[PDB]
């Protein structure tokens, strides 16, 4: 599986 | 409208759950790419990874 994009930014 | 190409088990209190071949409306993709979610197949609503899934 694809690695996990960084978490959504403010 | 989504389907899932993979398994995915939510990693946070917001994430959505999904299994491979679930079929998924996005409710907002304007924050990132973690995107908002409503499972059609489940009911469910949570954010998303959008590297998890296609267009249908």
């Amino acid at each position: 599986a694809p690695p996990l994009p960084p978490r959504n930014r403010p | 409208t989504f389907v899932a190409l993979y398994d995915y088990e939510s990693r946070t209190e917001e994430d959505l759950s999904f299994k491979k071949g679930e079929r998924l409306q996005i409710v907002n993709n304007t924050e990132g790419d973690w995107w908002l979610a409503h499972s059609l197949t489940t009911g469910r609503t949570g954010y998303i990874p959008s590297n998890y899934v296609a267009p249908s």
